[PDB]
RNA sequence: GGACCUGGCGGUGCUUCAUAUCCCUCUAGAGGAGCCUGUUCUGUAAUCGAUAAACCCCGAUCAACCUCACCACCUCUUGCUCAGCCUAUAUACCGCCAUCUUAACCCUGAUGAAGGCUACAAAGUACGUUAGGUCAAGGUGUAGCCCAUGAGGUGGCAAGAAAUGGGCUACAUUUUCUACCCCAGAAAAUUUAGCAGUAAACUGAGAGGCUUAGUUGAACAGGGCCCUGAAGCGCGUCGUCAAGUCGUAAAGUGUACUGGAAAGUGCACUU
C-alpha cells in the first residue's frame, strides 16, 4: 500500500486477553498441583503439554476450540469441542484409540468427552 | 436483529427451564422465583470470576434481550398517542402534563433526576437543553402551593439522599445494683481499645483498669487529655469514672478513654451540649492509623 | 489523608459555645446552623479547652522536638519556665522599693515579649530569571516573622559553643536577654534588617 | 477577455483564564576524620586482578609463603580414566527481565462550482521488535585447544600521585550508665523527603538486602508556569545569474522638478 495508507473471526478464548484469566476466562486445565502445599505441579504441566499435542495431532482440523483437561483423584478427563465434519465412525475409533493410548500412557483411567458443533463458535471479530 | 417469534420462543424456553430448575432442586415449581433461580444456578454452576456478569445466568429474555423496540402505531398505522409525531411523545406529554398544573395552581436532603436516568423513565434520547427546560419547569412547580398529587408528581422526578449528621446516639441511662444511674461506652484509637463506664453523680474519681489515674497516666499531657471532656462542658468534680483500656500506647490509650468518656457522657448533658461535644472534635473516632 | 474532604477541623474554644443566641449576628447564626450539618474531625491530642493554654508556648514545643519526642521538649519548656520565674523572683527580692515596680514575675509575659522583640518585618526573597538568582526586599508576612523568631531562639540556644550548659539554663537567659532588647537574636533581626537596606535597588517588586 | 468559488498554508504570533504534574518560595535533615570503590595521569616485563577455591573461628578483613590470574625462564606426552579446560556462543534456541510499534438519508442555491446553525430554536437526522541484559538459585544444543586453551617446576608481581563521584563506621549534654518504664542517683554546595499518622526517632516478627507488625510523633502549607484542557483576536496569504549539483526566515493616485534622489518636495484630487 502506502506509508501513511497503513496509519478475522474470534472465540472467547481467543478474544479474551491474557489478564482476563480469572476475571471473564477460566482455566483449560483443573487439577490440584497448583495449590499451596501440593505436589507434581510441573509433572501435571508436563503432561497438559502432551496430552494437548497428541490430540491436535490426533483430530487434525476436528478440534473447534481448546482442550479442557479436568483431574478428580486419578482420573483424567479430555472435554473437547470438535466440529461435525468428519465421519462418526472415525470418530469413535480415535476416541478408543487415543483413550487406550493415554490410559497405557500415564497410568490412570483416561476418558474422553467429545462435543460436536455445527461449526466455530466465533464470539467476535478482531 | 431478534424477531418477536424469537422472543417468543425464548419466554416459553425459559418457562420449561425454569419449572425444569425448580424439579432438580425440589423445590415447588409455581412458587418458584428469580432469586432461587440465581441461587440454584450458583450452586449447580459454581464460578468464582470476579466479573459479576460473566457467572453463568438464567433471566427472562424480556431482562436480556434489548426490548424496547415497542410499536407505536397499529395496524391501520393510526399512532397510539396524539403527541406521535413530535418524536418524543414521552417528553412532552410529560412537560403538557407539567404545563398543565401549573395552569392549575395558577387558577388557584434530596437531588433532581439525572438526564441519564430521566431517559431511562422515558425510554427516550433528550438532549441537556430539554433536560434543562424540564427541570426549570419543575423548579416553578415546587416553588407554587404544590398539592399532595403535585408533592407525589414531583417526588417521581426526585431522587433522595440521606444526611443524618448532627445525632449522636446517646448511650441508655442504666441503673447498677446500689440504684446508682450510670451509661457505659467505647472509644478506639490506633490498637488502642477503651470502654468507659460514667456515673451520673460522683466526686471526680477515675479509675483506669483499677487504678488512679494519676498513678496509670505519670505524664501531664495524658492527664489534660482526660480532663478535656468533663472540664469543656463545666462539669469537672461532679462524675465517676471506671474505665478499662487495653493495647496501644500512652498516648493512644488516652485518647482512646478520652473518646470513650465523651461518648458515655453525652448521656447526662443536653442535646446542645451534646451537640457543642460534636463540633470540638470529642466525639469522632480519630481514623489516622500507620499506613502500609 | 484519611479523613474525607467532607470532615472539617475542630473548633476547641469553649466560651465560643456559650455565646448567647441574642448576640449572634445573621452571618454567625447561619455559620452556626450550617456546623450543625458538616462531618467534624477528632480533635488531635495536644490543643484542649483548657485555661492554661497556650498556642505559641505549645509552638515553640513542637519546634524543640526531635524524633517525637514530645515529653522531653514538654519537660525543656516547663523547666525554662520555672528557670525564668525563679531568676526574677531573685532579682526581684535584691531590688530597691522602687525597682520592684518593674520587675516583671511571669515567665509568660517575659516570653510573648522576648519573642515579639525577635521578630523582623523585612526579609529577602530570592526569584528566579536569568539564571541569576534576585535577592529583592520583602515585607514578612506575621506568620514568617513569628515562626523566624522561634527558629532564631532556638538555634541560637542549639549553637555548639555553650559546651554542657543545659538547654533550659541557656534558653531561660536567651528569653531574659531579649526581654531587654539585648542579645545576639536582636543582632541578628538588627542583621537582617541593615541587609535589607542595604538592597533597596530591587525594594518595590511587590509579586514574589 | 469577463464574473465567481474552493481553498491550502504540515504556517505565523499574541490574548485570557481551568493551569493539575513541574516550578519558585517555604519547612526538616544530609560536607570534617578513617577505610573501601569509580575516573584520570604517571610507572612496570607484569593484574594495588579473583576465593560454589584461602584465612579467620567476635564482627569484618588486608596482604596471605594457600590457591587461581599476570610477567620472565623451563619441564612433562600418549598421558587420567578413548583423557583434561568452566574456553566461547542465550551475536545458539527455550526460560527470565527489559526497549520500542500496534457510509446512508433529507433539504437549500432557478437542480453551478457549492452549502445546511439559532433552545422563547430558523433543516438537518443517522502480536511483532532488539548485533538488548541474564549461564549465581534453570535447562536443550553447538562450536574451540588436545607437544596444549592440559599437567607441573623456578623466580618476580604486592604500584605512585592528585581532583572529583559513590559507599561503610563513630560523630554527646534534647547526651551516656543504672533502677524504673517517665517526680531518681551518678558520669561527662547540590541532594533527600514534604502533600500527616508523613518526615524523624525507637521496638518486634519472618524467608532465610528482602517481606511484614507496632510505639512516640513534628515544621511549612504562599506567588507562577511548562504543557493538554477552555475559548477569542489578528496576521500571513521571498528572490537571482545562466533550472538547479542556486541562496535563504494618516495612507494612497496623478502630474512637475529633483545635483545630498534606497526616493524627496511642490500643486491638484480620493477615502
Ligand atoms: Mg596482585
Ligand atoms: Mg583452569
Ligand atoms: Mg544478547
Ligand atoms: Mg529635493
Ligand atoms: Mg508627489
Amino acid at each position: 500500500r502506502e506509508l501513511p495508507c497503513a496509519w478475522k473471526p474470534v472465540t472467547y478464548e481467543e478474544a479474551h486477553a491474557p489478564h482476563y484469566i480469572a476475571h471473564r476466562k477460566g482455566w483449560l486445565s483443573l487439577h490440584t498441583g497448583n495449590l499451596d502445599g501440593e505436589d507434581h505441579a510441573a509433572e501435571r504441566t508436563v503432561e497438559d503439554v502432551f496430552l494437548r499435542k497428541f490430540m491436535w495431532g490426533t483430530f487434525p482440523g476436528c478440534l473447534a476450540d481448546q482442550l479442557v483437561l479436568k483431574r478428580r483423584g486419578n482420573q483424567l478427563e479430555i472435554c473437547a469441542v470438535v466440529l461435525r465434519q468428519l465421519s462418526p465412525h472415525k470418530y469413535y475409533f480415535l476416541v478408543g484409540y487415543s483413550e487406550t493410548l493415554l490410559s497405557y500412557f500415564y497410568k490412570c483411567p483416561v476418558r474422553l468427552h467429545l462435543q460436536t458443533v455445527p461449526s466455530k463458535v466465533v464470539y467476535k471479530y478482531l | 436483529t431478534y424477531t418477536e417469534d424469537f422472543i417468543k420462543k425464548q419466554i416459553e424456553e425459559f418457562n420449561i427451564g425454569k419449572r425444569h430448575l425448580a424439579n432438580m432442586m425440589g423445590e415447588d415449581p409455581e412458587t418458584f422465583t428469580q432469586e432461587d433461580i440465581d441461587r440454584a444456578i450458583a450452586y449447580l454452576f459454581p464460578s468464582g470470576l470476579f466479573e459479576k456478569r460473566a457467572r453463568p445466568v438464567m433471566k427472562h429474555p424480556e431482562q436480556i434481550f434489548p426490548r424496547q423496540r415497542a410499536i407505536q402505531w397499529g395496524e391501520d398505522g393510526r399512532p397510539f398517542h396524539y403527541l406521535f409525531y413530535t418524536g418524543k411523545q414521552s417528553y412532552y406529554s410529560l412537560m403538557h402534563d407539567v404545563y398543565g398544573m401549573l395552569l392549575n395552581l395558577e387558577k388557584h436532603g434530596s437531588r433532581w433526576l439525572i438526564k441519564e436516568e430521566l431517559e431511562e423513565m422515558l425510554v427516550e434520547k433528550l438532549s441537556d437543553l430539554d433536560y434543562m427546560q424540564f427541570i426549570r419547569l419543575l423548579e416553578k412547580l415546587l416553588t407554587s402551593q404544590c398539592g399532595a398529587a403535585e408533592e407525589e408528581f414531583v417526588q417521581r422526578f426526585r431522587r433522595s439522599v440521606t444526611l443524618e449528621s448532627k445525632k449522636q446516639l446517646i448511650e441508655p441511662v442504666q441503673y447498677d445494683e446500689q440504684g446508682m444511674a450510670f451509661s457505659k461506652s467505647e472509644g478506639k484509637r490506633k490498637t488502642a481499645k477503651a470502654e468507659a463506664i460514667v456515673y451520673k453523680h460522683g466526686s471526680g474519681r477515675i479509675k483506669v483498669n483499677g487504678i488512679d489515674y494519676q498513678l496509670y497516666f505519670p505524664i501531664t499531657q495524658d492527664r489534660e487529655q482526660l480532663m478535656f471532656p468533663f472540664h469543656f462542658v463545666d462539669r469537672l468534680g461532679k462524675h465517676d469514672v471506671t474505665c478499662t483500656v487495653s493495647g496501644g500506647g500512652r498516648s493512644a490509650q488516652a485518647g482512646a478513654i478520652r473518646l470513650a468518656m465523651a461518648k458515655a457522657l453525652c448521656s447526662f448533658v443536653t442535646e446542645d451540649e451534646v451537640e457543642w461535644m460534636r463540633q470540638a472534635g470529642l466525639l469522632t473516632t480519630d481514623p489516622r492509623v500507620r499506613e502500609r | 489523608s484519611r479523613y474525607s474532604p467532607e470532615f472539617k477541623d475542630p473548633l476547641i474554644d469553649k466560651e465560643y459555645y456559650r455565646k448567647p443566641v441574642e448576640e449572634l449576628t445573621e452571618e454567625e447564626k447561619y455559620v452556626r446552623e450550617l456546623k450543625k450539618t458538616q462531618l467534624i474531625k477528632a480533635a488531635p491530642a495536644g490543643k484542649t479547652s483548657s485555661v492554661f493554654e497556650d498556642p505559641v508556648i505549645s509552638k515553640f514545643t513542637n519546634m524543640m522536638m526531635i524524633g517525637g519526642n514530645k515529653v522531653l521538649a514538654r519537660s525543656l519548656m516547663i523547666q525554662t519556665l520555672e528557670a525564668v520565674k525563679r531568676k526574677q523572683f531573685e532579682k526581684y527580692h535584691a531590688a530597691s522599693a522602687e525597682e520592684q515596680a518593674t520587675i516583671e514575675r511571669n515567665p509568660y509575659t517575659i516570653f510573648h515579649q522576648a519573642l515579639k522583640n525577635c521578630e523582623p518585618m523585612i526579609g529577602l526573597v530570592p526569584i528566579l530569571k536569568g539564571g541569576r538568582f534576585y535577592q529583592v526586599p520583602v515585607p514578612l508576612p506575621d506568620r514568617r516573622r513569628r515562626f523566624l523568631a522561634m527558629k532564631w531562639m532556638i538555634t541560637e540556644c542549639r549553637d555548639k559553643k555553650h559546651q554542657r550548659t543545659l538547654m533550659p539554663e541557656k534558653l531561660s537567659h536567651k528569653l531574659l536577654e531579649a526581654f531587654h532588647n539585648q542579645g545576639p537574636v536582636i543582632k541578628r533581626k538588627h542583621d537582617l534588617h541593615k541587609m535589607a537596606e542595604a538592597n533597596r535597588a530591587l525594594a518595590h517588586y511587590r509579586w514574589w
